[PDB]
């Protein structure tokens, strides 16, 4: 019954939180959106610890099912992915709105 | 042609909306249909919206019982509007057929007029912020909210039956999602 | 009690084949649920004992005089009902033959319906109409 | 051979594969599970899996209630002990998961059938059994990908292609149903120039042509699209049902009537012309035989929101509003995990 809903707050340390549990297994990315580009996977993490990127540090704590960015112009999306690749396959089970961050 | 869900559950509202008084644990179970609210941010579909309008035209039916638990709730939807994102356009609609039930519900009920039109003001001048005043999404969706809410913004029907009753009937409504700024034409509120 | 049973629906049936227009489609469906087309080895839903063949031949009779009643409509229902009723009147000689355990009594009565079987059997020449 | 020595596991395996297979016999294969599992450790996990698939083509054709339940949990028990005799392998792993599928727990069996796609992916019923339980689940673009690539790797299967077919018709529109259809009669076409298996092939293909031509408002097409597949077998029940389909969307409520009459004299089991007949005689008035004819149906299938959807709503006349109230939520609550196709659509072979 319980829809899994994902919150994105930091835009303008970046935080991604569900109000519902996600199995460790499932993967979790950061993705970024700007305008007049294409739809680019930034980061990925799984439950094991292992973090694949393209400069930031990225925590997830398992009893609040919550994710941290910290950090040194688009949007970005918060998604929970699985990966099933033998051969390259990827699917978006989650995908979030995402915030918008403006660089000067 | 709604389809099934949508057809289903008007039909379940309206045979559980005769039955006076209405069980609570079934009125729990239809809030669990609708959405919640989470850190102040809404995302809405199309079965949300169908329960939602059920839940409306139902407790149009019910004779205003068990209002002080939902109808909070509805205060909390119009409060919420500007920060609720999306997957003539659909918003306009919605935001109609609610102002509209909020008119009835209003009409209903005197008590409730001043809080009411004061949550109005609070949202109405809300509006105020965003027309003088992120840009994309403004002009995609708020706009066409302004205009819908402008559209209904308190006519109603001395009637024994309500509007949105007339609205969605129990197999001319099709004509106002046609349009462009259509509406409808002794207590002196 | 079977033997009681089906002299009720007998009654019940020759009183409701005029007025009534429904409890023909309840008895349609009670005849053609009790039968089935699977002559062989031990599967025929019946018994095939021959202390057991009166009321096997009285609801045979039975539904041969519903269908002569002319009372279904369709062409294929018909078809379909006489095409089990003579599975089933196949099936019961798949057995070895034996001989009655009964007393002198209830027996007379066994003869009186086979024969009676058999005149309505003879009697049903109203072929080259089924299409 | 089995009376000669009472030594291996081999042959009462064999017997029971056998007698499981397309001579359509279940007691033999029970004796035969059972001699197996009473005498290492593969051959009684194997003994189990038998005896669990036996039961599960019990439950399948029974006739009443509660041993239907009774029979669901005790395969249910039989996939879980094998399971639980030896985790290495994706055959047990992608049973129980079909199984747990149709008692309608959702998410235990999508975890099962993720842990047996993660053992072997390369199964093509595994693929098929994934999309078709995101199809529950109201995702058709991530099932539509599934079948995609499940297509893309066995280019001449058919039961994907009718999943395909379907999903399509369901999402995207009629055109690609229509493209999906003549592509699949001209591979049908190629791939040949005895068996029925063909024949049955086409006629479905007919069938499913005539009905997505009958979801747009065209009963010309579709009548003529039924005809010439009619001319193949003349007294099927679905032939006789498509007829009563475009009958009904006709205009004329008459001849609908006496095709679904005809059609449920052949197949007494069907389910959709019961209920099309049921909707037809609502509507005319008489409320005594429809109550019957779904109190039937419901007895035989506890399954299908619309015969309970039905039930209450002709229920509602009637004057008993708690009965037509709790109907109309068990038929909400039950559509909530409906899938675009029968879960036993997928063949349960050793």
């Amino acid at each position: 019954m319980a829809q899994v809903q994902l919150q994105e707050s930091g835009g303008g340390r970046l935080s991604c939180a569900a109000s519902g549990t996600i199995s460790a297994s499932d993967y979790m990315g950061w993705y970024r959106q700007a305008p007049g580009k294409e739809r680019e996977l930034v980061a990925s993490i799984d439950g094991g610890g292992i973090t694949n990127y393209a400069r930031f540090t990225i925590s997830r704590d398992n009893a609040k099912n919550t994710v941290y960015l910290q950090m040194n112009t688009a949007v970005y999306y918060c998604a929970v992915d699985w990966i099933l690749a033998r051969y390259n396959f990827v699917i978006h089970y989650y995908w979030g709105q995402g915030t918008q961050v403006t660089v000067s | 042609s709604r389809g099934f869900y949508f057809n289903t559950v008007l039909s379940l509202a309206r045979s559980l909306a005769v039955q006076r008084p209405a069980s609570l644990e079934k009125v729990q179970k239809l809030l669990c249909m609708c959405p919640v609210d989470f850190h102040g941010i809404f995302q809405l579909d199309e079965r949300r919206r169908d329960a939602v309008i059920a839940l409306g035209i139902f407790l149009i039916e019910s004779d205003l019982q068990h209002k002080d638990c939902v109808v909070p709730y509805l205060l909390r939807l119009l409060k919420g509007l500007p920060k609720v994102y999306w997957v003539l356009p659909v918003a306009e609609s919605f935001s109609f057929c609610l102002v509209t039930l909020l008119s009835d519900v209003a009409y209903r009920d005197p008590s409730l007029r001043d809080e009411i039109l004061e949550v109005l003001l609070q949202v109405l001048h809300v509006l105020l912020g965003m027309c003088q005043a992120d840009k994309e999404y403004l002009c995609k969706y708020a706009i066409p909210c302004l205009i819908g809410i402008s559209r209904a913004f308190g006519r109603y029907s001395n009637m024994e039956e309500s509007l949105l009753s007339k609205l969605f009937p129990k197999i001319e409504p099709e004509y106002y999602f046609s349009t462009i700024s259509s509406s409808f034409s002794y207590k002196e509120f | 009690p079977h033997y009681i049973w089906i002299d009720f629906l007998v009654q019940r049936f020759e009183i409701a084949k005029y007025c009534s227009s429904d409890q023909v489609e309840i008895f349609s469906s009670l005849l053609q649920r009790s039968m089935s087309l699977n002559i062989g080895g031990a599967k025929g839903s019946m018994n095939r004992h021959v202390a057991a063949i009166g009321p096997r031949f009285k609801l045979l009779t039975l539904g041969l005089s519903l269908l002569h009643a002319d009372v279904v409509p369709n062409a294929t229902i018909r078809n379909v009902l006489r095409e089990k009723i003579y599975s089933t009147a196949f099936d019961y000689f798949s057995c070895p033959p034996k001989f009655p355990t009964q007393g002198e009594k209830r027996l007379r009565e066994d003869i009186s319906i086979m024969i009676k079987f058999w005149t309505a059997m003879f009697s049903d020449k109203k072929y080259l109409t089924a299409s | 051979c089995i009376r000669l020595k009472p030594d291996d596991a081999t042959i009462p395996l064999l017997a029971a594969k056998l007698c499981m297979g397309s001579l359509h016999w279940l007691e033999e294969a029970e004796k035969f599970a059972k001699t197996v599992v009473d005498v290492t450790s593969e051959f009684k996990a194997k003994g189990y899996l038998a005896l669990g698939l036996t039961y599960s083509l019990q439950a399948t054709d029974a006739s009443l209630r509660g041993m239907q339940e009774v029979l669901q949990r005790k395969a249910l028990l039989a996939f879980q002990r094998a399971h639980s005799l030896s985790p290495t392998d994706h055959q047990a792993a992608f049973y129980l998961a079909l199984q747990l599928a149709i008692s309608r727990q959702i998410p235990e069996a999508l975890g099962y059938v993720r842990q047996a796609l993660q053992l072997q992916g390369d199964d093509a019923n595994s693929l098929h059994l994934l999309a078709l339980l995101l199809s529950a689940q109201k995702h058709y673009h991530d099932a539509l990908n599934i079948i995609d690539m499940a297509l893309s790797e066995y280019p001449e299967n058919f039961i994907l292609l009718f999943s395909k077919v379907k999903l399509q018709s369901l999402c995207r529109g009629p055109d690609e149903a229509l493209l999906t259809c003549k592509h699949m009669l001209q591979i049908w076409k190629s791939c040949y120039n005895g068996p029925l298996h063909p024949w049955m092939t086409l006629a479905q293909i007919w069938l499913h042509a005539a009905e997505v031509y009958i979801g747009i408002g065209k009963p010309a097409e579709a009548t003529a699209c039924t005809q010439e597949a009619a001319n193949l077998f003349p007294m099927s029940h679905n032939v006789l049902y498509m007829r009563g389909q475009i009958a009904e969307l006709r205009g004329s409520m008459d001849e609908a009537r006496r095709w679904y009459e005809e059609a449920l004299a052949i197949s007494p089991t069907h389910v959709k012309s019961m209920q099309r007949l049921a909707l037809i005689l609502h509507q005319l008035g008489r409320y005594s035989l429809a109550e019957k004819i779904l109190r039937d149906a419901v007895q035989v299938n506890s399954t299908a929101h619309e015969v309970w959807n039905g039930l209450g709503e002709v229920l509602q006349a009637q004057g008993n509003d708690a009965a037509a109230t709790e109907c109309f939520l068990t038929a909400l609550e039950l559509e909530a995990s409906s899938p675009a196709v029968p879960f036993t659509i997928i063949p349960r072979v050793l």
